[PDB]
């Protein structure tokens, strides 16, 4: 689950740097652990933080027994047309290529407190290559059978907002990694001849891996 | 372009002399280093014109100084 | 703070292996984490355990805001006579050497919930090289000013029995490491020519590092 | 803390050289120690000066128990555009480059007489490259959250004017060193081909290190 | 000038290590500075100590406007007798040799708070050798003209006990270096055959102390 550090210091009003100066914990590690993204934590860290904030681990750690495990299709139904519109001169994923379609199945083995586990199948298809900035884009996917997985949404929204955001992050990150992996195997290296802004030269590979595809559906609104 | 190299040489020496007139030690090899040219005598015209831009700007700034 | 895994599974009656088969966590790592000795843990690990045991992190982690930080003398008052009674032929620390005296100061900066911190000085002297087995011995130390640090004992016993045992472990381990470090720098290598039992050959260094010196005083009974 | 030599000899009207001739102390060392900048002092020096001035160390050492410790961001939010305006030909920091922005956090752990310590966070941003002389410039920074640190200012102004000036010096010097360090790592050497005044040729590095950036805010007026 | 950190800690019973941890200062430096042995002090150190001990620098630095300066004769009146026998058994300067005479005047200026200063001349002659240890013997010099130094005793004991001890330490070191410099030049090194010491090194280690009614400690 996730440490409630972000919620804790938001309530306290303190800053990560201020906490780090107090508990003698490295700023980078502490700020990363402040975010729920960190997958590992140290007992030293939990001791120092719980003491500094004068709180038991109960408040420090937010846990919901409902475990959401996600599995993706070994082979997806993916078609990626290659349209090389000067990607090397303009670093836009659109200029490098375009997803004709990308549909596959995401199996979610939602587990309650009891070992009883319910599996939900998600027919997820690529919908649009949303352009967040002129520099980078975010692939957007959509669940065709989301109406079938209405019970899944009931379970998702049954959790805390922080835990809901943590799931959304986990889903987005897994999906991004999966999509970037598939595309990088399907699309040849398209090195950017001119560094972007002249600051650094990044190959299409670096762009697609950097590209973060967040699923969009009523199942996962926030 | 021997005519260009005379114009470039006259301006870079003038820049050196103005620096010395300003009381700032100046040597031709250093002003050549500013142009980052290996041989003043043999150079492409566009580079002589590009060099001029450097010297004229620098020559004017010591005037303001 | 310590994870109460040992207490949790003792109450449940379950075995570490049984839990590992259930939560898909490596037996060695899980059994180490079951002991309070582990200094690191994973959010995935706490998620899986809290869910398996159907309990909030409150029960999973036991935290007392009273932090006991220990510091040792850079230079101790140590005298170690060398009596080489055939250590190579008989692997007994006594055969290798003997501590004439080993006294030094252990500063404990006990911190309450408030930043108010109280420091207790421990005049700790070597008392006896207790022989746990015919193979290895445990150095025993004693606090001369333990009566002065009666307030420290009041704070120690004010904690939970599990946390008290964790402190005792931490103190013993730090003291062992310190003593072994000093001795190994003061005593030359006395390699054991004949492997012990023929199973393996271990140098005096390995024996003293293996040697675990546990402090003995009324301050720390259990 | 600071020695009051400058204030002492200003009141006496005596000159440093005159004092040095009297107490047999090196002029350079004594004049440096006359300024509060020196961080080290000799017992012989305090004996000779206290005797010469016929005063107890009370009048020599101005001490206020309020300790102001300053810490800076390991990584700042700094953007430094490079403008190649003939720095070599003209030794002006503006000609070498320009700070687009330089904001970061300065943590001040103000400590009262009691160990109770209060930490103040300073969002400090680059404001203007003030040109003190045609030869050199001083970078000027400003505290965005200075209004939040109004209590800090209350503590600053609660000290003596000499001690206030000493803090301002310390803050300026730390800030200058920090800024020059960051810039010298971010900007390549821009050696000056023609020495100004023919006295010496100085690389931009020497200029930026020489450049002294003094923070400007209502927190620190004098 | 007398650091009272040492005294202050004895007052409060605070261990040197405890103070060093609290004020984030090295134990070695703090203990060296505790008896005002080091002749250099950091502004940071005194600031931290004053804040930590809740004291003004007045209770840390004790200064008596009075100043004492000691000048030794460029040429002393000394005679040497070298036995060269018995040094070998165990480090012992007395068996190796001894100083038959070592009478010399030390010009001491006791400066008052008023610019005027008082010059007092004390003549110290070799009295005997102190067997502080079998390894080390400290030469003893007695003041012949203690009559001229009656006011010297009054000024000396007019200072605080710590300051007196400081003076005694300084004069002892100065005398020891003076006599060692004078003697080592006239003394050939004797190897300690019975980890390796030369009679020269013995001379360097051997010190000297002025035993007189003017300086009893």
């Amino acid at each position: 689950i996730r440490n409630r550090l972000s919620e804790l210091l938001s309530e306290r009003g303190l800053k990560i740097s201020r906490v780090a100066k107090d508990v003698k914990i490295a700023r980078s590690s502490l700020t990363s652990m402040a975010q729920n993204d960190s997958e590992m934590i140290r007992y030293d860290a939990i001791d120092k933080l719980c003491s500094y904030l004068h709180i038991s681990p109960s408040e420090f750690f937010e846990h919901n027994p409902i475990n959401f495990d996600f599995t993706f299709d070994e082979e997806p139904n993916y078609k990626i047309n290659d349209v090389f519109e000067g990607f090397e001169v303009t670093a836009n994923i659109t200029h490098a290529f375009s997803i004709e379609n990308f549909d596959f199945e995401i199996l979610v083995d939602v587990e309650l407190d009891n070992r009883q586990k319910l599996n939900f199948d998600l027919d997820v298809s690529y919908k649009e290559t949303e352009k967040i900035t002129n520099s980078q884009h975010r692939f957007i996917f959509t669940i065709k059978n989301e109406d079938e997985n209405i019970g899944l949404k009931k379970y998702v929204d049954s959790l805390s907002a922080g835990l809901k955001n943590l799931l959304f992050k986990k889903i987005n990150q897994k999906l991004s990694g999966y999509v970037s992996e598939i595309i990088v195997k399907n699309i040849d290296d398209i090195e950017e001849l001119f560094p972007n802004k002249g600051e650094k030269s990044t190959t299409l590979h670096k762009e697609i891996l950097q590209t973060d595809s967040r699923l969009s559906s009523d199942i996962f609104k926030e | 372009s021997d005519n260009d190299i005379t114009e470039l040489e006259e301006r870079i020496n003038q820049f050196v002399n103005l620096s010395q007139e300003k009381g700032r030690d100046a040597t031709i090899d250093k002003t050549m280093r500013w142009l980052k040219i290996s041989n003043i005598n043999k150079l492409s015209q566009k580079q002589i014109a590009e060099a001029h831009q450097k010297l004229d700007a620098g020559l004017k700034q010591l005037d303001s100084e």
